[PDB]
Protein backbone atom coordinates (compact mmCIF):
# COMPACT_ATOMS: atom_id res chain seq x y z
CA UNK A 1 0.00 0.00 0.00
CA UNK A 2 1.61 2.86 -0.65
CA UNK A 3 1.97 6.41 1.42
CA UNK A 4 -0.70 8.92 1.73
CA UNK A 5 1.06 12.53 1.12
CA UNK A 6 -0.64 15.33 3.07
CA UNK A 7 -2.85 18.01 0.89
CA UNK A 8 -0.85 20.78 -0.54
CA UNK A 9 2.25 18.10 -0.96
CA UNK A 10 4.77 19.96 -3.25
CA UNK A 11 8.27 20.11 -3.76
CA UNK B 1 22.70 14.66 -18.90
CA UNK B 2 21.30 11.24 -20.68
CA UNK B 3 22.10 7.38 -21.54
CA UNK B 4 21.78 4.97 -23.77
CA UNK B 5 19.84 1.83 -24.07
CA UNK B 6 21.76 -1.28 -22.95
CA UNK B 7 19.86 -4.03 -25.77
CA UNK B 8 19.44 -7.63 -25.18
CA UNK B 9 17.49 -10.13 -27.98
CA UNK B 10 16.72 -13.73 -26.30
CA UNK B 11 14.06 -15.86 -25.92
CA UNK B 12 12.27 -16.80 -22.77
CA UNK B 13 12.38 -20.42 -23.06
CA UNK B 14 15.54 -22.29 -25.05
CA UNK B 15 15.15 -22.48 -28.84
CA UNK B 16 13.96 -25.24 -30.52
CA UNK B 17 12.58 -24.92 -34.31
CA UNK B 18 8.91 -25.55 -34.72
CA UNK B 19 8.17 -25.09 -30.97
CA UNK B 20 5.96 -21.55 -29.48
CA UNK B 21 8.24 -19.31 -27.63
CA UNK B 22 8.47 -15.90 -26.88
CA UNK B 23 11.21 -13.27 -28.35
CA UNK B 24 12.42 -11.01 -25.83
CA UNK B 25 13.90 -7.30 -26.39
CA UNK B 26 15.15 -6.03 -23.23
CA UNK B 27 16.19 -2.79 -22.97
CA UNK B 28 17.27 -0.81 -20.05
CA UNK B 29 20.35 1.57 -18.66
CA UNK B 30 18.80 4.58 -20.32
CA UNK B 31 17.32 8.14 -19.45
CA UNK B 32 14.99 9.67 -20.38
CA UNK B 33 12.24 7.10 -20.48
CA UNK B 34 10.99 7.76 -23.93
CA UNK B 35 11.84 4.99 -26.35
CA UNK B 36 10.77 3.04 -29.32
CA UNK B 37 11.61 -0.69 -30.14
CA UNK B 38 10.53 -2.78 -32.62
CA UNK B 39 10.63 -6.54 -32.91
CA UNK B 40 11.48 -7.70 -36.57
CA UNK B 41 10.96 -11.01 -38.41
CA UNK B 42 12.80 -10.64 -41.40
CA UNK B 43 13.63 -7.29 -41.76
CA UNK B 44 9.60 -6.34 -40.90
CA UNK B 45 8.14 -4.88 -38.11
CA UNK B 46 6.38 -7.08 -36.13
CA UNK B 47 2.81 -6.33 -35.35
CA UNK B 48 1.06 -7.30 -31.83
CA UNK B 49 3.97 -6.53 -29.61
CA UNK B 50 3.70 -6.47 -25.68
CA UNK B 51 6.07 -4.50 -23.40
CA UNK B 52 6.31 -4.11 -19.31
CA UNK B 53 5.43 -1.35 -17.17
CA UNK B 54 7.78 1.42 -16.96
CA UNK B 55 9.63 1.12 -14.24
CA UNK B 56 13.38 1.96 -13.16
CA UNK B 57 16.40 0.73 -11.63
CA UNK B 58 18.40 2.05 -8.61
CA UNK B 59 20.50 3.89 -10.13
CA UNK B 60 17.42 5.84 -11.70
CA UNK B 61 17.91 4.26 -15.23
CA UNK B 62 14.42 2.92 -17.33
CA UNK B 63 13.69 -0.60 -17.98
CA UNK B 64 11.30 -2.42 -20.14
CA UNK B 65 10.93 -5.85 -21.19
CA UNK B 66 9.35 -6.22 -24.94
CA UNK B 67 7.77 -9.39 -25.96
CA UNK B 68 6.10 -11.37 -28.61
CA UNK B 69 5.13 -15.36 -29.47
CA UNK B 70 6.71 -16.79 -31.91
CA UNK B 71 7.89 -20.17 -33.33
CA UNK B 72 12.04 -20.04 -34.48
CA UNK B 73 12.98 -22.21 -37.19
CA UNK B 74 16.24 -22.37 -39.00
CA UNK B 75 15.64 -19.74 -41.92
CA UNK B 76 13.98 -16.87 -40.22
CA UNK B 77 15.70 -14.29 -38.65
CA UNK B 78 14.42 -12.14 -35.72
CA UNK B 79 16.38 -8.94 -34.26
CA UNK B 80 15.47 -5.76 -32.21
CA UNK B 81 15.20 -2.22 -33.67
CA UNK B 82 15.68 0.39 -30.74
CA UNK B 83 15.96 4.42 -30.97
CA UNK B 84 16.34 6.86 -28.24
CA UNK B 85 16.93 10.51 -28.36
CA UNK B 86 20.73 9.30 -27.37
CA UNK B 87 21.20 7.97 -30.97
CA UNK B 88 21.77 8.54 -34.19
CA UNK B 89 19.89 6.28 -35.72
CA UNK B 90 18.33 2.95 -34.93
CA UNK B 91 19.99 0.47 -33.11
CA UNK B 92 19.61 -3.24 -34.33
CA UNK B 93 20.27 -6.45 -32.82
CA UNK B 94 19.75 -9.63 -34.34
CA UNK B 95 18.81 -12.53 -32.27
CA UNK B 96 21.22 -15.14 -31.32
CA UNK B 97 19.94 -18.06 -30.19
CA UNK B 98 23.39 -18.87 -28.20
CA UNK B 99 23.60 -15.48 -26.62
CA UNK C 1 15.01 -14.65 3.45
CA UNK C 2 15.10 -11.18 2.78
CA UNK C 3 12.10 -8.96 1.56
CA UNK C 4 11.11 -5.45 0.41
CA UNK C 5 8.43 -3.31 -0.61
CA UNK C 6 9.08 -0.42 -3.35
CA UNK C 7 6.81 1.81 -4.83
CA UNK C 8 8.71 3.52 -7.82
CA UNK C 9 6.48 6.95 -8.88
CA UNK C 10 7.84 8.65 -12.41
CA UNK C 11 6.25 12.29 -13.35
CA UNK C 12 7.42 13.59 -16.83
CA UNK C 13 6.50 16.82 -18.32
CA UNK C 14 6.16 16.91 -22.09
CA UNK C 15 5.49 20.84 -23.22
CA UNK C 16 2.99 21.29 -26.07
CA UNK C 17 1.67 17.55 -25.80
CA UNK C 18 -0.24 17.71 -22.96
CA UNK C 19 0.35 17.90 -18.97
CA UNK C 20 3.01 15.61 -17.36
CA UNK C 21 2.34 11.85 -17.01
CA UNK C 22 2.56 10.03 -13.62
CA UNK C 23 3.21 6.47 -13.29
CA UNK C 24 3.26 4.73 -10.32
CA UNK C 25 4.26 0.99 -9.94
CA UNK C 26 4.46 -1.20 -6.97
CA UNK C 27 7.10 -4.11 -6.34
CA UNK C 28 7.49 -6.93 -3.91
CA UNK C 29 11.00 -8.15 -4.04
CA UNK C 30 11.33 -8.72 -7.95
CA UNK C 31 7.41 -8.86 -8.79
CA UNK C 32 5.07 -5.80 -9.67
CA UNK C 33 1.96 -6.15 -8.19
CA UNK C 34 0.23 -2.52 -8.86
CA UNK C 35 0.48 0.08 -11.73
CA UNK C 36 -1.21 3.51 -12.07
CA UNK C 37 -1.16 5.35 -15.21
CA UNK C 38 -2.31 9.16 -15.65
CA UNK C 39 -2.24 8.48 -19.48
CA UNK C 40 -5.11 5.48 -19.46
CA UNK C 41 -8.39 5.86 -20.83
CA UNK C 42 -9.54 5.54 -17.47
CA UNK C 43 -6.89 5.86 -15.15
CA UNK C 44 -7.19 3.47 -12.24
CA UNK C 45 -5.08 1.33 -10.08
CA UNK C 46 -5.00 -1.90 -11.76
CA UNK C 47 -3.41 -5.19 -10.53
CA UNK C 48 -0.38 -6.90 -11.68
CA UNK C 49 -0.16 -9.80 -9.38
CA UNK C 50 -2.38 -12.62 -8.57
CA UNK C 51 -2.31 -12.55 -4.76
CA UNK C 52 -3.46 -8.75 -4.87
CA UNK C 53 -6.63 -9.23 -6.47
CA UNK C 54 -7.73 -10.38 -3.17
CA UNK C 55 -7.65 -6.76 -1.44
CA UNK C 56 -11.33 -5.07 -1.42
CA UNK C 57 -12.86 -2.18 -2.85
CA UNK C 58 -11.83 0.05 -0.43
CA UNK C 59 -8.10 -0.73 -1.20
CA UNK C 60 -8.01 0.30 -4.77
CA UNK C 61 -10.37 3.07 -4.50
CA UNK C 62 -7.84 4.15 -1.94
CA UNK C 63 -4.93 3.27 -3.68
CA UNK C 64 -6.69 5.02 -6.94
CA UNK C 65 -6.97 8.59 -4.77
CA UNK C 66 -3.65 8.75 -4.17
CA UNK C 67 -2.29 8.68 -6.96
CA UNK C 68 -4.58 10.72 -8.50
CA UNK C 69 -3.53 13.32 -6.03
CA UNK C 70 0.03 12.26 -6.90
CA UNK C 71 -0.62 13.24 -10.08
CA UNK C 72 -1.88 16.73 -9.64
CA UNK C 73 0.88 17.83 -6.96
CA UNK C 74 4.06 16.36 -9.35
CA UNK C 75 2.74 18.49 -11.92
CA UNK C 76 3.48 21.57 -9.82
CA UNK C 77 6.15 20.11 -8.20
CA UNK C 78 7.74 19.90 -11.91
CA UNK C 79 6.80 23.71 -12.39
CA UNK C 80 8.40 24.09 -8.93
CA UNK C 81 11.91 22.37 -9.93
CA UNK C 82 12.10 24.01 -13.22
CA UNK C 83 11.99 27.32 -11.59
CA UNK C 84 15.11 25.38 -9.24
CA UNK C 85 17.10 25.52 -12.05
CA UNK C 86 16.18 28.38 -14.07
CA UNK C 87 15.11 26.07 -17.00
CA UNK C 88 12.84 27.77 -19.91
CA UNK C 89 9.38 26.04 -20.63
CA UNK C 90 10.57 23.87 -23.77
CA UNK C 91 12.05 21.19 -22.26
CA UNK C 92 10.67 18.03 -20.86
CA UNK C 93 11.78 17.04 -17.63
CA UNK C 94 11.15 13.80 -15.18
CA UNK C 95 11.14 13.62 -11.31
CA UNK C 96 11.57 9.91 -9.88
CA UNK C 97 10.82 8.60 -6.50
CA UNK C 98 11.32 5.20 -5.41
CA UNK C 99 10.14 4.58 -1.47
CA UNK C 100 9.27 1.48 0.18
CA UNK C 101 10.78 -0.35 3.46
CA UNK C 102 13.51 -3.53 3.77
CA UNK C 103 12.14 -6.99 6.09
CA UNK C 104 15.41 -8.96 7.93
CA UNK C 105 15.00 -12.68 7.46
CA UNK C 106 12.79 -12.66 10.27
CA UNK C 107 10.33 -10.06 8.75
CA UNK C 108 11.05 -7.29 11.50
CA UNK C 109 12.09 -3.49 10.21
CA UNK C 110 15.60 -3.55 8.87
CA UNK C 111 15.75 -0.05 7.02
CA UNK C 112 13.08 2.41 5.48
CA UNK C 113 13.87 4.58 2.18
CA UNK C 114 12.51 7.49 0.06
CA UNK C 115 14.94 9.22 -2.25
CA UNK C 116 13.99 11.52 -4.98
CA UNK C 117 15.46 12.36 -8.54
CA UNK C 118 15.48 14.97 -10.93
CA UNK C 119 16.61 14.09 -15.08
CA UNK C 120 18.04 11.11 -13.65
CA UNK C 121 20.70 12.44 -10.75
CA UNK C 122 19.90 12.23 -6.95
CA UNK C 123 18.01 15.06 -5.73
CA UNK C 124 16.81 14.69 -2.07
CA UNK C 125 16.84 11.33 -0.11
CA UNK C 126 16.05 11.03 3.27
CA UNK C 127 18.46 9.35 5.74
CA UNK C 128 18.33 6.36 7.27
CA UNK C 129 17.52 8.03 10.47
CA UNK C 130 14.16 8.33 9.17
CA UNK C 131 14.65 12.10 10.39
CA UNK C 132 16.73 14.26 8.32
CA UNK C 133 17.31 14.66 4.28
CA UNK C 134 20.41 14.59 2.29
CA UNK C 135 20.07 17.05 -0.62
CA UNK C 136 22.02 17.21 -3.78
CA UNK C 137 22.40 20.85 -4.61
CA UNK C 138 20.97 23.96 -3.88
CA UNK C 139 17.33 23.44 -5.72
CA UNK C 140 17.00 20.16 -3.42
CA UNK C 141 17.96 22.39 -0.70
CA UNK C 142 14.71 24.21 -1.21
CA UNK C 143 13.27 21.16 -1.29
CA UNK C 144 14.32 20.24 2.09
CA UNK C 145 13.17 23.43 4.04
CA UNK C 146 10.02 23.19 2.07
CA UNK C 147 9.53 19.94 3.49
CA UNK C 148 11.43 20.19 7.19
CA UNK C 149 8.71 23.06 7.55
CA UNK C 150 6.36 20.31 6.62
CA UNK C 151 7.27 17.68 9.30
CA UNK C 152 7.54 15.26 6.04
CA UNK C 153 10.54 13.20 7.43
CA UNK C 154 8.44 12.60 10.48
CA UNK C 155 5.41 11.15 8.33
CA UNK C 156 7.63 8.87 6.22
CA UNK C 157 8.73 7.52 9.52
CA UNK C 158 5.66 6.68 10.85
CA UNK C 159 4.98 4.88 7.61
CA UNK C 160 7.78 3.04 6.95
CA UNK C 161 8.17 1.95 10.05
CA UNK C 162 4.39 0.88 10.25
CA UNK C 163 1.92 0.46 7.19
CA UNK C 164 4.50 0.43 5.12
CA UNK C 165 6.24 -3.05 7.50
CA UNK C 166 2.34 -4.09 8.07
CA UNK C 167 1.25 -4.28 4.10
CA UNK C 168 4.56 -6.09 3.22
CA UNK C 169 4.17 -8.66 5.75
CA UNK C 170 0.57 -9.01 4.26
CA UNK C 171 1.80 -9.62 0.66
CA UNK C 172 4.16 -11.99 1.69
CA UNK C 173 1.37 -14.42 3.33
CA UNK C 174 -1.30 -13.59 0.38
CA UNK C 175 1.43 -14.80 -1.95
CA UNK C 176 3.58 -17.20 -0.33
CA UNK C 177 3.79 -19.81 -2.71
CA UNK C 178 5.51 -17.70 -4.78
CA UNK C 179 6.74 -14.84 -3.17
CA UNK C 180 8.25 -16.96 -0.51
CA UNK C 181 9.72 -19.50 -3.32
CA UNK C 182 13.20 -19.45 -4.52
CA UNK C 183 13.99 -20.85 -7.45
CA UNK C 184 17.01 -21.88 -8.10
CA UNK C 185 19.10 -21.56 -11.68
CA UNK C 186 19.55 -23.81 -14.56
CA UNK C 187 22.91 -24.01 -15.48
CA UNK C 188 25.19 -25.41 -18.28
CA UNK C 189 28.07 -24.58 -20.16
CA UNK C 190 28.73 -24.03 -23.86
CA UNK C 191 31.66 -23.89 -26.18
CA UNK C 192 32.34 -22.30 -29.18
CA UNK C 193 35.88 -21.85 -30.82
CA UNK C 194 36.84 -18.42 -31.46
CA UNK C 195 39.74 -19.26 -33.97
CA UNK C 196 42.38 -22.11 -33.97
CA UNK C 197 43.86 -21.42 -30.49
CA UNK C 198 41.26 -20.25 -28.28
CA UNK C 199 37.28 -20.73 -27.38
CA UNK C 200 34.66 -19.09 -25.59
CA UNK C 201 33.38 -21.36 -22.46
CA UNK C 202 29.62 -19.78 -21.44
CA UNK C 203 28.20 -20.21 -18.17
CA UNK C 204 23.97 -19.99 -18.57
CA UNK C 205 21.59 -19.49 -15.37
CA UNK C 206 18.27 -19.52 -16.12
CA UNK C 207 14.96 -19.48 -14.99
CA UNK C 208 15.63 -18.36 -11.10
CA UNK C 209 13.71 -16.09 -8.79
CA UNK C 210 14.59 -13.87 -6.99
CA UNK C 211 16.71 -11.91 -9.77
CA UNK C 212 19.96 -12.07 -7.37
CA UNK C 213 22.74 -14.23 -8.46
CA UNK C 214 26.68 -14.48 -8.53
CA UNK C 215 28.08 -16.00 -11.56
CA UNK C 216 31.59 -16.43 -11.80
CA UNK C 217 34.38 -18.06 -14.07
CA UNK C 218 37.79 -19.12 -12.34
CA UNK C 219 40.91 -20.34 -13.76
CA UNK C 220 43.16 -22.59 -11.62
CA UNK C 221 41.04 -21.26 -9.00
CA UNK C 222 41.68 -17.70 -9.46
CA UNK C 223 38.74 -15.48 -10.40
CA UNK C 224 38.52 -14.03 -13.63
CA UNK C 225 37.02 -10.49 -12.72
CA UNK C 226 38.77 -8.45 -15.58
CA UNK C 227 38.25 -11.18 -18.20
CA UNK C 228 34.85 -12.17 -18.13
CA UNK C 229 31.98 -11.04 -20.31
CA UNK C 230 28.81 -10.52 -17.47
CA UNK C 231 25.68 -9.91 -19.02
CA UNK C 232 23.06 -7.96 -17.35
CA UNK C 233 20.80 -10.11 -15.82
CA UNK C 234 17.46 -10.20 -17.32
CA UNK C 235 13.91 -10.91 -17.41
CA UNK C 236 12.42 -14.35 -18.92
CA UNK C 237 8.90 -12.88 -18.93
CA UNK C 238 7.65 -15.62 -16.63
CA UNK C 239 8.58 -14.31 -13.46
CA UNK C 240 12.43 -16.12 -13.56
CA UNK C 241 15.20 -14.12 -14.69
CA UNK C 242 18.38 -15.17 -17.13
CA UNK C 243 22.18 -14.82 -17.10
CA UNK C 244 25.33 -15.90 -18.91
CA UNK C 245 29.51 -15.13 -17.96
CA UNK C 246 31.62 -15.53 -20.36
CA UNK C 247 35.52 -16.54 -20.81
CA UNK C 248 37.57 -16.41 -23.87
CA UNK C 249 40.21 -19.79 -22.83
CA UNK C 250 43.31 -21.04 -24.56
CA UNK C 251 42.14 -24.44 -26.87
CA UNK C 252 43.63 -26.97 -24.74
CA UNK C 253 43.22 -24.96 -21.04
CA UNK C 254 39.09 -25.51 -20.68
CA UNK C 255 39.22 -28.08 -17.90
CA UNK C 256 42.10 -24.83 -16.22
CA UNK C 257 38.48 -23.44 -16.01
CA UNK C 258 35.61 -23.47 -13.86
CA UNK C 259 31.82 -21.71 -13.53
CA UNK C 260 30.63 -20.56 -10.00
CA UNK C 261 27.18 -19.77 -9.18
CA UNK C 262 25.46 -18.33 -6.04
CA UNK C 263 21.43 -18.21 -5.72
CA UNK C 264 19.06 -17.96 -2.93
CA UNK C 265 17.64 -20.83 -4.31
CA UNK C 266 20.73 -23.60 -4.45
CA UNK C 267 20.61 -26.09 -1.29
CA UNK C 268 24.06 -25.57 -2.21
CA UNK C 269 25.84 -23.65 -4.69
CA UNK C 270 27.46 -25.03 -7.65
CA UNK C 271 31.14 -25.50 -9.25
CA UNK C 272 30.15 -26.11 -13.33
CA UNK C 273 33.13 -26.87 -16.23
CA UNK C 274 32.68 -27.51 -19.81
CA UNK C 275 31.14 -31.05 -20.54
CA UNK C 276 32.78 -32.15 -24.07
Amino acid sequence: HPVAEADYFEY
Amino acid sequence: IQRTPKIQVYSRHPAENGKSNFLNCYVSGFHPSDIEVDLLKNGERIEKVEHSDLSFSKDWSFYLLYYTEFTPTEKDEYACRVNHVTLSQPKIVKWDRDM
Amino acid sequence: GSHSMRYFYTAMSRPGRGEPRFIAVGYVDDTQFVRFDSDAASPRTEPRAPWIEQEGPEYWDRNTQIFKTNTQTYRESLRNLRGYYNQSEAGSHIIQRMYGCDLGPDGRLLRGHDQSAYDGKDYIALNEDLSSWTAADTAAQITQRKWEAARVAEQRRAYLEGLCVEWLRRYLENGKETLQRADPPKTHVTHHPVSDHEATLRCWALGFYPAEITLTWQRDGEDQTQDTELVETRPAGDRTFQKWAAVVVPSGEEQRYTCHVQHEGLPKPLTLRWEP
